[PDB]
């Protein structure tokens, strides 16, 4: 009955919000990441890091507001409040982009905390820890995109800024500079996310339309009982229906629900791998066969070459405002443009 | 015993390995026409003058494409929204140049896909099921109508419906962004929310059921063998799943009613994707995403850029480069 | 930076006399300019003849010079081609043609000055953007 | 079911609204003042509409040194005084 | 059986309360027509085109010939006011009948009067109600014919002189014209019924539809459904709602294409130019500009080798070049003077373009139906300045959405109707699962 | 016989107290003018 | 081409009529529960 156990006792009490040992890491870090984002989006500028306005205070709306990344000149500085850049000055710290690192790092440690929470509760309750395992997928994405990617580049500046439209810009950057749509690891992620949404919708609909009649009312929700032993819908009729509409169907409820975990988890993991390649500018940018033929044959044209022209438009038209530290000056006459436009 | 009656019984028979049905009577020939023409065109169609400027784009494998770059190319801008069946061409050589195969394939597919949805209603009736699976499927179906029919109708040309290929898809979505700012459109944002949320809830539901499977097996065998097809008892403990997830968040944000839970699974990505289909369908009539270009200015009136303005620099690069020989006047109005 | 009298100060005429607009007049002219003009002249370009813009240096080389309140107010009454050679009231909105261009009907004389003032002030604020087109968006 | 007091029972309770019909406007007002007093600008370093540029300036005051960065924005800020 | 969120299904067999719901909802419809009109009028400025002003109801009234004169000049705003007031006042009476019948009046009607009472499964009674409404609809379409021919006429964008209100003296009656539209292809250059381009055909069709609806309304009062109909349909209140949902959905998609393409019953003077119109107009504008400078637009080879200003359609007609080659089916009153039999005529182009045509083209070009959801006009890359989204976009997009969900609603209610009719809408009977009594597929 | 102050009490106020404050600050902001 | 056109009109018409008459043939009654 030492103090350690007394604390364990208290941390693991059944209450409206379970705390647990993982609570000690989760709750401060989750609350700080989230408070930093609301604080910066309400009050803090990106004028000195990006030449952008980015808070409600400056005139931005929910779509355009963001906690932006530090200036390229910070490199990968941890940008600690007490560090050599801001030197304890809260105000300067904000102005130099210190809230980005605050949010990214407290967020990483909250994610760990949350995954430890899934592990802690699963152990206390007596269930298998497959929900913690599935949550590895979000983690991979977050670390690869917000940490590994800009660590392979010149600075945090080129990580995603925390904002709706800042993220849209990140999407478009990756098309023009990395040709990310062409990347087979992104395509595998696409198929996992879309395949996940499909599975989600097809499994819910199927259950709802093979229900057993277990009550008299037109509202069928009332006729389930959390503790009934009986399946509430017919796997058998569900299986014949899909075998006859689609050719194949699930027959194993256990396989089905594992497949539902497997598909979206795997796809997110594949896309994380691809982003690690782009950390290094290791892109699937080109097909060498196409380029050789196109250079020699001015009549040969594909959707592959058309999209590279668009990427070239993107880079030159957005680079100078998007990378202000580079002092890109592109006089009118060097901008790629088609006819009239 | 009558001849028509025996035909009708075979069409609607619940004993064919694949259900036919009256919707099937139209679906099968049209999906076969679309599929066969697709396969041949993808492998072997010669280049197609999509933009009507006598600048043919090669889409097939034998004309120097791979699986990722290939496509059935949309039909010529010279045709616009005109119906261009084979018998309207002076020859197959003309029909191939102007992109006839695209029309054939899309019209047959959209018909056959529409009957696919009907077929889903129909078999549900023959089997004594509830009927609304087909409603779930209307979301993807709607999405296909938008990129192959509604957007072409609003923009005046099938040259601007989505190519039938991997890289052509990307072309279509880049040009859309340049012209409509789809990322800044709320209905597209609800599509992402429906798709991200769908993948999330897919993973959640699959991991919760999987976590609460009842021990029915040994370490040396797939747990999947703990469920036998058609057993009457449930194969997991939902109260255990509820008890874990309720504590993970808090009790009242977790489902203990499996019917509510499975209806929620159905509605979230269906509705999200209706909205995103509606996004393409309304941007087809050029009601575009929010425009905050130069919305922030200072006391003097300098423009103070935001992320919206950076997005606009990117959209501009797409704009000025797409279909680089096809514009003779300063505004790309369709 | 702010909207100071030195920026709100623009040529009245070609003699070289000046007038200092009020903030009011400036914003009055901006609004009136969006109402009657921006459909073709958003950002100081001319959507229907992009070869002619509202930059000060272009207006300065128009015949008669239009880089001043007098020239611009006059143009709004009796528009001409750039070389002054033909009157184009039939195809350009003007008080002279307010019967076919109905938006010009409720424009008073001081509205014209606010509009001419806006046109001359905005380049001092926005620089190359004014009349530069999408390259500078 | 865990022994805290039910939410529905607190927010219909007269004692609850006696406190929170003060505490909620006081907080809303306090937030107001933080902005209307100008304090939020000074705390966070956020430019006022009149202080993004110097009058004739069109250069962004972009930080370009890591360890001199603090000194840079202070220099850019007195180039407005 | 039903929960609160499906609580209106509790009215299926309460004819009197369900009457109140319908009449009260009809009151909401009339209310909005009234209030919305008064709003638009209150905000209306006559010197500005209607389409710069976010107006959708004034243009429908103008189109009936009220308040406008030649060219669409608004000459009298009082018809607008009247239309708004009378609608708004009428909604109180319908509101009144609605609340009464939903709250106080008899829950069920079939006891009060044997006339107003109905049972969904009474095929005779149902076809009789249908016939009454068919006659009403038929009367209504004749009202429009009466306006056109005997009470001031309609606005005619095609009238010589820039457009004008015009009485329709010779409505088209030839059924080869009228029904010919119904058999034209919906594809480009044809356009099914959306391609109607003259008020004589508009008025003539409404004569026919009026007679057809009255005839069929009398038919359905006099008959009961034949057996082939009895056996092919489901006869229930939800079934009938599903049939109407399908029909409203189809109608909504048609209306979408009507307001997007048709510039006759949606005159461009009021609604703004169509997408094709604005696109043709830009090519006209630069043809005009370049020719004044001395360009020979006929002989000018653009980059691709196609004409920079003029080219041929796939059937040879001379048309506008650039991307607008897709819109060569466009026909508008500002453009038709330049057309000969081979299409655009090069000698009229060189010689006979008028200022009013130059003006119309500049205006329509700069009012193309492109704009952001927050009403910034122009292409998605344009800067703020011009507050504008075309009425045609607002009307097209809204009715595509509504049409779509009504189609979803048709599938929802049709499939439920079928399942309820067969007795398995609440789920599968465990003791009699149909699949468990079928042979296995393999 | 319920407690007034709990872990629950705290988590709620941890969020709701700055939420209102922030809504006040943002409300004022709609009235800022350049 | 004209022969192709006839053939398709014929093929399409045929399938569309199978569809129309198939559902006219008492489709409500082809379910596993209640037949009428
Ligand atoms: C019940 C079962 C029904 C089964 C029927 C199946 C057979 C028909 C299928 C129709 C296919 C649609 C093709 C539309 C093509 C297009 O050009 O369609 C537009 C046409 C109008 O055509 C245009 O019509 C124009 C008419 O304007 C002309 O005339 C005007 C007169 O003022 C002007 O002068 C104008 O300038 C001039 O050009 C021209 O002919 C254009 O060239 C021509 O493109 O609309 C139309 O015919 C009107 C109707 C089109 C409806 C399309 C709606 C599609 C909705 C799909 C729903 C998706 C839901 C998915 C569910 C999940
Ligand atoms: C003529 C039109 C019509 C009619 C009369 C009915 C009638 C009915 N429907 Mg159907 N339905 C329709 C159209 C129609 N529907 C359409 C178009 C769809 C597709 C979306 C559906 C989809 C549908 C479903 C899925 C279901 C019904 C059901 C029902 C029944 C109960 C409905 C109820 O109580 O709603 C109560 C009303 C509400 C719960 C409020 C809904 C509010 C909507 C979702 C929000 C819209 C927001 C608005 C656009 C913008 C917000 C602005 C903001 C400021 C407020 C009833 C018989 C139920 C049924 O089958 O019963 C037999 C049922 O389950 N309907
Ligand atoms: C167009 C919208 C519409 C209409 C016309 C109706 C109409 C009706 N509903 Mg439905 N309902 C609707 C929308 C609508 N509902 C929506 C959106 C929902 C989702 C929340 C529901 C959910 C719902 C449920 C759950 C139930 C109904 C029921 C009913 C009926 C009985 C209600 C009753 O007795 O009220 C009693 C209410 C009052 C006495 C309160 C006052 C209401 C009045 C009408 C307010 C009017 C104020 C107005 C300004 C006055 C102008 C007066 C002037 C013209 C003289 C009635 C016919 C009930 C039913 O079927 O009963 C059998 C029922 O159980 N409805
Ligand atoms: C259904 C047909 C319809 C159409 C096409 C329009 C179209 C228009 N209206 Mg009208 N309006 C309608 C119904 C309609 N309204 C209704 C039902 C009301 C009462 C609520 C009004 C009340 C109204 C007012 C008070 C005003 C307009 C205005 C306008 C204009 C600008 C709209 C805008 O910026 O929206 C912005 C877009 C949205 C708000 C998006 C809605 C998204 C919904 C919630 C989601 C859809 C879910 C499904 C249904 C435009 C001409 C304005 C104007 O210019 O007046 C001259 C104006 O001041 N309208
Ligand atoms: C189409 C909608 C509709 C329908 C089917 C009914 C049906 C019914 N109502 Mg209801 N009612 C309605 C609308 C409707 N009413 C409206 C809009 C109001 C408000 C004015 C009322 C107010 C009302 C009251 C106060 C009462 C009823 C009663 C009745 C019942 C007896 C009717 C009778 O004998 O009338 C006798 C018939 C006549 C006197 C002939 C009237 C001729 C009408 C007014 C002219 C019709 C012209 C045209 C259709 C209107 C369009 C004009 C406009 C577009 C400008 C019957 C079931 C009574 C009832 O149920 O008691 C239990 C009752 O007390 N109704
Ligand atoms: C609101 C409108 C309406 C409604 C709902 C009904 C409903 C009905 N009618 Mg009535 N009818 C109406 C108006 C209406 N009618 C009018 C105005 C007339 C006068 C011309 C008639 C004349 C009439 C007759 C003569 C008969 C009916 C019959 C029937 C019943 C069978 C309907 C059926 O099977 O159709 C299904 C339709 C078909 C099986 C064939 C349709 C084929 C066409 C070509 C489809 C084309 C669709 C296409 C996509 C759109 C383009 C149109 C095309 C022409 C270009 C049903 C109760 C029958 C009955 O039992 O009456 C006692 C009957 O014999 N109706
Ligand atoms: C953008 C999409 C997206 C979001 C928003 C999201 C969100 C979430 N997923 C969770 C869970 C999950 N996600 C899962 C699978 C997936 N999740 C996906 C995509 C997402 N998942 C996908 C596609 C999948 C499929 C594999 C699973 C399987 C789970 C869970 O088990 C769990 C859950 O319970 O779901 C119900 C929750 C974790 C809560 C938490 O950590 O609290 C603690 C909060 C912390 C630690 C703070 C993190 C701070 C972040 C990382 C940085 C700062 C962010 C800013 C505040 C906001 C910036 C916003 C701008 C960018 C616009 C949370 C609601
Ligand atoms: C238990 C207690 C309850 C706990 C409370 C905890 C709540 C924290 C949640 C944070 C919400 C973030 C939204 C803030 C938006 C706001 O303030 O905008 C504030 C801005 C303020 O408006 C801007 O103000 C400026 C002031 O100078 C200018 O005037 C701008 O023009 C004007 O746009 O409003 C909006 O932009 C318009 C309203 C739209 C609001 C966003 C829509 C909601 C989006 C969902 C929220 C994210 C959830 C995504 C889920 C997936
Ligand atoms: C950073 C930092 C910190 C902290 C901080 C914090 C922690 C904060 C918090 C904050 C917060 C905590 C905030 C909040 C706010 C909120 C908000 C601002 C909200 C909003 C909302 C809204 C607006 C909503 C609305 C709506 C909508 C929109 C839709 C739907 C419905 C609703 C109603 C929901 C410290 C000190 C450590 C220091 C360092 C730095
Ligand atoms: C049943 C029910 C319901 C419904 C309701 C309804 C829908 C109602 C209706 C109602 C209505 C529908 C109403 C109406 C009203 C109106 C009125 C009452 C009007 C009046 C007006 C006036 C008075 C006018 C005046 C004027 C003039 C004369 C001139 C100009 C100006 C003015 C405007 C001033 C609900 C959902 C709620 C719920 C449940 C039950
Ligand atoms: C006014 C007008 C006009 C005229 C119009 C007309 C004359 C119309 C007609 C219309 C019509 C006359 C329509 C028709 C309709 C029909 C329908 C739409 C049908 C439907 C059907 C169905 C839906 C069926 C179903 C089924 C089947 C198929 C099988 C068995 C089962 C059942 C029965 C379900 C015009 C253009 C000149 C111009 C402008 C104005
Ligand atoms: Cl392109
Ligand atoms: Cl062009
Ligand atoms: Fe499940």
């Amino acid at each position: 009955r030492g103090w350690f156990d007394i604390l364990d006792d208290w941390l693991k009490r059944d209450r409206f919000v379970f705390v647990g040992w993982s609570g000690i890491l989760l709750f401060p870090c989750a609350y700080l990441a989230l408070g930093g984002w609301l604080t910066g989006t309400t009050f803090v500028t990106s004028w000195y890091t990006h030449g952008l306005a980015s808070s409600y205070l400056e005139g931005c709306n929910f779509l355009t507001v963001a906690v932006s990344t530090p200036a390229n000149s910070m490199g990968h500085s941890l940008l600690l409040l007490w560090g050599p850049e801001a030197q304890g000055d809260f105000t300067r710290w904000c102005q130099l982009g210190g809230l980005w690192t605050f949010i990214a790092l407290h967020g990483a440690f909250g994610l760990i905390g949350f995954m430890l929470r899934q592990f802690e509760i699963a152990r206390l309750v007596g269930v298998r820890p497959y929900n913690a395992i599935a949550f590895s997928a979000p983690i991979a994405v977050f670390v690869s995109v917000f940490l590994i990617y800009p660590l392979g580049q010149s600075s945090w500046f080129f990580a995603p800024s925390f904002g709706v439209a800042a993220i849209f810009r990140f999407l478009l950057f990756f098309q023009g500079f990395h040709n990310w749509t062409l990347n087979p690891f992104h395509m595998m992620g696409v198929a996992g996310v879309l395949g996940g949404a499909l599975l989600c919708a097809i499994h819910g609909a199927t259950v709802e339309n093979t229900l057993f009649q277990d009550g008299e009312g037109a509202s069928t929700f009332r006729a389930f009982n959390p503790t009934q032993a009986e399946e509430t819908y017919s796997m058998v009729t569900a299986n014949r229906f899909w075998s006859q509409i689609f050719g194949i169907a699930f027959s194993n409820k256990r396989w089905l629900h594992f497949f539902m975990l497997f598909v979206p988890v795997t796809g997110l993991w594949m896309s994380a791998i691809g982003v690690v390649g782009l950390a290094l500018n290791l892109r699937s940018y080109d097909f060498i066969s196409q380029e050789i033929r196109a250079a020699e044959d001015p009549e040969f044209e594909t959707f592959y070459t058309k999209n590279l022209l668009l990427n070239e438009g993107i880079r030159a038209w957005m680079a100078p405002q998007d990378q202000p530290h580079e002092n890109f000056v592109f006089p009118e006459e060097v901008l790629p443009r088609g006819n009239a436009l | 015993a009558n001849l028509w009656e025996r035909f009708c019984n075979w069409v609607t028979s619940t004993d064919n390995r694949l259900y036919v049905g009256w919707f099937g009577v139209i679906m099968i020939p049209t999906l076969l026409a679309a599929t066969i023409c697709f396969v041949i065109a993808f492998i072997a169609a010669p280049p197609v003058d999509i933009d009507g400027i006598r600048e043919p784009v090669s889409g097939s494998l034998l004309y120097g494409n791979n699986i990722i770059t290939g496509a059935v190319v949309p039909s010529s801008n010279a045709i616009g929204l005109h119906f261009y069946p084979i018998w309207e061409a002076a020859s197959l050589d003309e029909w191939l140049y102007n992109g006839g195969p695209y029309q054939l394939i899309i019209f047959h597919f959209l018909l056959g896909a529409s009957c696919y949805m009907g077929r889903q209603w129909e078999l549900s009736y023959r089997l004594g099921m509830r009927p609304w699976i087909c409603v779930a499927y209307s979301a993807p179906l709607a999405s296909a109508f938008a990129v192959f029919l509604i957007y072409p109708i609003g923009q005046g040309s099938f040259s601007d419906g989505m190519p039938l290929g991997i890289s052509g898809t990307f072309n279509f979505m880049i040009v859309f962004q340049a012209e409509h700012n789809i990322l800044m459109h709320p209905f597209h944002q609800l599509g992402v929310a429906g798709v991200f949320g769908g993948a999330l809830f897919c993973a959640m539901h699959g991991s919760l059921v999987t976590s609460s499977l009842i021990r029915e097996t040994t370490e040396t065998e797939s747990a999947n063998y703990g469920y036998k097809f058609g057993q009457e008892e449930e194969t997991y403990n939902i109260v255990a799943a509820h008890g874990y997830f309720g504590r993970l968040i808090f009790q009242y944000a977790s489902f203990n009613n499996s019917r509510s839970l499975h209806f929620f699974l159905a509605a979230w990505p269906v509705v999200g994707v209706w909205f995103t289909a509606l996004g393409i369908s309304t941007m087809a009539f050029n009601l575009n995403g929010f425009n905050f270009n130069h919305s922030v200015i200072d006391a003097k009136g300098n423009v103070i850029n935001t992320w919206a303005d950076i997005i606009n620099r990117a959209n501009l690069g797409m704009e000025v480069m797409h279909e680089r020989n096809a514009h003779n006047f300063p505004l790309d109005l369709a | 930076a702010e909207l100071t009298p030195e920026v709100l100060t623009v040529p009245l005429n070609s003699e070289g006399k000046t007038i200092t607009l009020t903030e009011k007049q400036y914003l009055e002219g901006k609004r009136l300019f969006q109402y009657a003009c921006a459909s073709c002249h958003v950002g100081g370009i001319t959507k229907t003849n992009p070869s002619l813009d509202l930059r000060t240096e272009t207006l300065a080389l128009a015949t008669p010079p239009r880089d001043n309140i007098e020239g611009l107010v006059d143009y709004m009454k009796n528009p001409t081609t750039y070389d002054g050679e033909q009157e184009i009231a039939e195809v350009h909105p003007s008080l002279r043609s307010a019967d076919i261009f109905p938006k010009m009907r409720n424009l008073t004389e001081k509205d014209l000055v606010a509009i001419a003032g806006h046109i001359l002030v905005e380049p001092k604020i926005l620089g190359d953007k004014w009349g530069g087109g999408k390259v500078y968006y | 079911t865990t022994g805290e007091r039910p939410f529905s029972d607190i927010i219909t309770s007269v004692r609850y609204w006696v406190i929170h019909s003060i505490t909620i406007p006081a907080l809303f007002i306090a937030g107001w003042l933080f902005v209307s007093t100008g304090l939020a600008y000074d705390v966070f370093g956020t430019p006022r509409p009149d202080s993004y540029y110097a009058q004739e300036q069109r250069s962004i005051p972009l930080v370009t040194d890591r360890f001199e960065a603090k000194q840079q924005v202070e220099t850019f800020l007195e180039q407005l005084k | 059986g039903f929960a609160w969120w499906a609580g209106n299904a509790r009215l299926i067999n309460l004819s009197g309360k369900l009457l109140g719901a319908h009449v009260a909802h009809a009151g909401l419809i009339v209310f909005w027509a009234g209030a919305m009109t008064l709003f638009e009028l209150a905000h209306f400025i006559p010197e500005k085109p209607m389409y710069e002003q976010g107006l959708i109801l004034i243009p429908h009234i103008a189109t009936l010939g009220w308040g406008v004169g030649p060219g669409g000049e608004v000459v009298d705003t009082f018809p607008f006011f009247v239309v708004g007031v009378v609608h708004l006042i009428s909604s109180a009476v319908l509101g009144f009948g609605g609340v009464y019948h939903a709250i106080r009046g008899p829950e069920t009607l079939e006891e009060y009067s044997s006339f107003f009472g109905y049972d969904w499964k009474d095929k005779n009674k149902m076809t009789t109600i249908l016939g009454f409404h068919l006659i009403v609809l038929g009367i209504g379409a004749l009202l429009l014919v009466a306006k056109a021919m005997f009470f001031g006429g309609l606005y005619d964008t095609w009238a010589p002189g820039g457009g004008d209100v015009r009485v329709i003296t010779n409505p088209t009656l030839d059924p080869r014209v009228i029904f010919g539209y119904l058999l034209k292809s919906p594809f480009g250059g044809e356009g099914w019924i959306v391609s109607v381009n003259n008020l004589e055909d508009v008025v003539g069709g409404h004569i026919w539809i009026g007679l057809i609806c009255i005839a069929g309304g009398i038919w359905h009062i006099l008959t009961t459904p034949f057996g082939w109909a009895r056996r092919a349909f489901i006869w229930s209140g939800e079934a009938y709602l599903s049939y109407s949902l399908g029909a409203l959905s189809m109608m909504g998609f048609i209306a979408t294409c009507f307001v997007w393409f048709n510039n006759t019953v949606y005159p461009s003077e009021f609604y703004g130019p169509t997408g094709p119109e604005a696109s043709q107009a830009q090519a006209m504008t630069f043809l005009i500009r370049d020719q004044k400078l001395g360009a020979n637009v006929g002989s000018a080879q653009g980059p691709t080798g196609l004409g920079k200003y003029l080219m041929r359609s796939p059937t040879g007609e001379i048309i506008f070049g650039g991307e607008t080659m897709r819109f060569w089916d466009f026909r508008g009153p500002w453009l038709e003077p330049l057309r000969g039999p081979n299409g655009l005529d090069l000698n009229k182009i060189k010689n006979d373009i008028q200022p009013w045509q130059e003006r119309r083209a500049a205006e329509y070009m700069t009012h193309a139906p492109l704009g952001s959801l927050n009403s910034v006009g122009g292409v998605a890359t344009e800067i703020n300045s011009v507050n504008f989204v075309s009425p045609r976009s607002w009307l097209a997009t809204s009715h595509f959405v509504l049409a779509f969900f009504f189609l979803v609603g048709h599938l929802w209610h049709a499939g439920r109707a079928r399942a309820a009719a067969a007795g398995f809408e609440k789920g599968i009977d465990r003791e009699s699962e149909p699949v468990l009594s079928m042979p296995s597929l393999d | 016989s319920y407690p007034i102050f709990t872990v629950r009490w705290v988590a709620v106020h941890t969020l709701a107290v700055p939420t209102i404050f922030f809504l006040g600050a943002i409300a004022a902001m709609q009235f800022i003018q350049r | 081409m004209e022969t192709l056109k006839i053939t398709v009109y014929i093929v399409v018409t045929f399938f569309v009529l199978l569809f129309v008459f198939g559902f006219l043939s008492g489709d409500p009654a082809r379910n596993p529960k209640r037949k009428d």
